[PDB]
């Protein structure tokens, strides 16, 4: 059988500035500031309510 | 849009918290430790008595400021604090 | 010199100040050669277990104690005393306190010092067997600990209300 | 012979002294070192002192009210005797015990604080939220696969 | 086991017990331990009250009308997250990334 | 306010040289007073019975020999000589002050709080009989006095009627410290508008 | 004069012997407390009334309204609320 595990990102230096060099976006994945929680929190009960 | 997302167990994650009993502790610990830069920031403004700007920040050291670490102390806890009951509320009534 | 110093600073309840002088004092004794210094030797040697139970150092009197120096060359009625209150005070009974100081009686007459602590003593181990007894109970009957203590009922209610 | 009496301890089944002892008296017992001889039937007795106290480790865990009158009967001692044992157990900080001496309650409940609680309930919500997930997997399987 | 699984409250005392099991409550409160004991059950016993407070059932065999039981209730919890949801965009409007 | 007296008076007693100021007879008196008011038993143990410095001086003065009494008999859970030895400070050392003859009033009112309090903080029950035996008033006497002191929440007790019995209640704890802030925080929130908008002004 | 009394003496007590209702309600027949009884909506059973059913289920029909119990103010809500006012 086939278990799942979590699949996440590490990423080195360089690899790490040539995605933020492609993206206009200032993620929102991050949970960092108190805006970028909010938009989680909301995306955390609509995760929720799909599965 | 594959890189923009690099999370998946984001929508789990955002519906948990931590054991309760170190909250409280970041709760004591920021309010004890803004008593103790409190106490300076009163001495601050017996100052503030020096013409230019940055003749004030040589002369009595004005850049090792009081203002700017009880300003963002208080912004961290608070912002903490927000988001604690928000999610606590959540769960009980969302969940039962 | 330094025992004299120890005896008094006893007295005005520091029992730090206290042991160091008399350790100092019972050096000189131990290794000086005996004549009417094993008298001096002895009345030390006493006040010297003597701080330590003050202080609730309880382990500290044993440690002072051995099987080849202090029990062998200077065993005496005052030491087995001693060694007695000690085990009273680990268990935190007042019994057993009771039953060491009942039958060492003209021991304890025979030095001042070793007596107006015993009267000091009595008390802060009262309250350390008060104290025992009830921390395993909760809504503790005022009847059963005054059988315990030994004191008359009116008087474990007004010792009780001071603790 | 051996296997029953560490089948004993190992369960967390209490048992009552007269018993343990009367069992086990002619084929442990008789045996050299620990028990036979003579200065070695003084150690016989310091093992009704763990039967007892085992007996309380035992209710502690399964009971949280319990009266004082039903525990004097299973440890089978009298009144005097079984305050001190839970006395001396809670000496050693093996137990919590509280006993009321009017013979109301003996309370074996932990103590609760409000930060305690918290974490508990905390445990139980994360739970519930990785095993959706869990059984989600499980669900892609058998769905495509029949 | 049977009685405390097919019934959805929490707690029987010893009374309801002693009729069932053709026991006396003094050996009810052994058989309670027993139960615990072996992984059927948990929860704790009181003697000043004669409960025993179940906490714990042991999943068993699922039987088809089991399984539409569960899902009525997944149903109930749906919608109050979908509702809450709705809310929590009204609010916040202006803040969010 | 004699929270800042006291941690003073405590260090003039071993030291001052007297420089146009009063004897250190009426020092050693004015740290006595002001001892029992500020500090618990402990404190008051240490600080005040066990001064080496009270000791030395003795009791020489008719206000110094009433104060010292009514300290040993707080301490002693006497109470039959709390009363008075209270009624004689108040003659012999609040009046001849010039600085507790105007705070008298406020000072006997705090005394009368402390040592029913002291009685209640130890007591979960007490019969009205019982508690007014061992202070020496009557019974009426004290059931006034008790019921004057209730709605000023130091004392913390109901008194029962029927059977005579006081049941000492004690809401005193987190929620006491929640009182307290909003209030404070209240007063906080006054000063940060008035201030504020007199300067936006200009 | 008799209803203001009525309404106090719900939340008084709970129950009262028949003689001292009619006392408080003024009335000189016993029977003539149990016809206000029924008016008001309240049980007297062996000469004793209760309110321990009735206060609350009067309180509770006049209650329910769909005005202001969509109104509440949430524990969400205002931790929402606060949230806003610190960013802007």
């Amino acid at each position: 059988t086939f278990l799942h595990l979590p699949c996440t990102i590490e990423a080195e230096e360089a690899e790490e500035i040539g995605v933020e060099h492609l993206l206009r976006d200032v993620r929102d994945q991050a949970a960092g500031g108190l805006s970028i929680r909010l938009t989680n929190q909301l995306k955390s009960l609509k995760g929720l309510q799909s599965k | 849009k594959m890189l923009m997302n690099l999370h998946k167990e984001q929508w789990q994650s955002g519906l948990k918290m931590y054991d309760y009993e170190e909250k409280e502790e970041s709760n004591l610990a920021a309010t004890k430790s803004m008593v103790k830069i409190a106490e300076q920031y009163s001495k601050r403004i017996e100052e503030e008595k020096e013409l230019t700007e940055e003749e004030l920040k040589t002369r009595y050291v004005g850049r090792q400021d009081p203002k700017k670490h009880l300003s963002e102390t208080a912004d961290e806890t608070l912002e903490n604090n927000i988001v604690s009951v928000l999610t606590a509320g959540v769960n009980s009534v969302a969940i039962k | 010199l330094d025992l004299m110093s120890g005896i008094l600073h006893c007295e005005d309840k520091d029992y730090k100040t206290a042991f160091s002088y008399f350790f100092e004092s019972f050096e000189s004794y131990h290794n000086l050669t005996t004549h009417n210094s094993y008298e001096k030797a002895c009345q030390v040697l006493k006040y010297m277990l003597l701080s330590k139970i003050m202080l609730n150092l309880i382990d500290d009197v044993k440690n002072i104690l051995n099987a080849k120096y202090t029990k062998e060359t200077y065993q005496s009625r005052g030491i087995d005393a001693m060694k007695a209150v000690a085990e009273a005070y680990n268990n935190r009974s007042l019994l057993d306190f009771n039953t060491a100081l009942k039958q060492y009686e003209k021991e304890l007459m025979g030095d001042e010092l070793t007596r107006s602590h015993f009267n000091a003593l009595y008390d802060t181990l009262l309250e350390s067997n008060l104290c025992k007894i009830i921390e395993p109970f909760e809504c503790v009957e005022i009847s059963h600990i005054s059988k315990i203590i030994g004191l008359d009922t009116q008087q474990v209610e007004g010792k009780l209300s001071q603790m | 012979s051996q296997e029953s009496l560490v089948k004993l301890f190992t369960t967390n089944e209490l048992m009552r002294w007269p018993i343990v002892q009367k069992t086990y008296e002619p084929v442990l017992n008789e045996d050299d070192l620990a028990f036979g001889g003579e200065a070695n039937k003084h150690h016989w007795e310091d093992l009704q002192k763990r039967v007892i106290e085992h007996n309380l480790r035992v209710i502690s865990e399964y009971y949280s009210r319990i009266t004082l009158l039903r525990l004097n009967e299973l440890l089978d001692l009298t009144e005097s005797q079984t305050e001190t044992y839970i006395s001396d157990l809670v000496n050693q900080g093996i137990i919590y015990a509280k006993v009321n001496r009017p013979a109301k309650i003996v309370n074996f409940e932990k103590p609760k604080n409000s930060s305690q609680l918290l974490n508990e309930w905390s445990h139980n919500v994360d739970e519930l939220l990785e095993h959706i997930e869990t059984i989600g997997h499980l669900i892609t399987k058998e769905e495509i696969m029949h | 086991i049977e009685t405390v699984f097919v019934k959805n409250i929490r707690m029987l005392s010893f009374e309801d017990i002693s009729k069932a099991t053709h026991l006396p409550k003094d050996n009810v409160e052994h058989l309670v331990m027993r139960a615990i004991s072996l992984g059927l059950l948990k929860g704790s016993i009181d003697q000043v009250n004669e409960l025993v407070t179940i906490s714990w059932v042991q999943p068993r065999i699922i039987s088809g009308d089991q399984i539409t039981k569960m899902k009525d209730r997944l149903v109930e919890w749906n919608d109050q997250v979908e509702k809450l949801g709705k809310k929590m965009e009204a609010r916040g409007q202006s803040i969010w990334v | 306010n004699f929270k800042e007296a006291a941690k003073l008076l405590v260090d003039s007693l071993a030291t001052f040289t007297s420089i146009e100021l009063t004897s250190y007879e009426s020092i050693a008196t004015y740290a006595s007073v002001t001892g029992l008011f500020t500090l618990e038993r402990t404190d008051l143990k240490s600080k005040v019975i066990d001064s080496p410095e009270l000791l030395s001086l003795i009791s020489t003065t008719a206000a110094l020999q009433s104060i010292s009494s009514l300290t040993i008999s707080l301490y002693a859970s006497d109470y039959a000589s709390y009363f008075p030895y209270l009624l004689e400070t108040y003659a012999n050392v609040l009046i001849p002050c010039k600085y507790l003859n105007r705070h008298a009033d406020f000072f006997v009112r705090e005394m009368r709080r402390k040592v029913y309090a002291q009685l209640l903080e130890s007591y979960k029950t007490l019969s009205l009989k019982s508690m007014a035996s061992a202070f020496g008033v009557s019974v009426a006497f004290l059931d006034n006095d008790l019921g004057k002191f209730i709605p000023n929440k130091q004392l913390n007790c109901v008194i029962d009627r029927v059977n005579g019995i006081v049941e000492t209640n004690r809401p005193d704890n987190k929620n006491a410290q929640y009182h307290l802030l909003v209030k404070q925080g209240d007063g906080l929130l006054t000063k940060l508008q008035k201030y504020g908008a007199a300067v936006r002004l200009t | 004069i008799r209803d203001e009394i009525a309404k106090n003496t719900e939340l008084s007590y709970d129950f009262l012997p028949l003689s001292n209702i009619k006392a408080l309600l003024f009335f000189n027949n016993e029977k003539e407390t149990e016809k206000f009884a029924l008016e008001r909506n309240w049980p007297i059973v062996n000469s004793k009334v209760y309110f321990n059913n009735q206060s609350k289920e009067k309180a509770d029909y006049e209650d329910e309204m769909m005005h202001e119990e969509d109104q509440k103010t949430n524990i969400i809500e205002k931790a929402m609320d606060y949230a806003i006012s610190i960013e802007n």
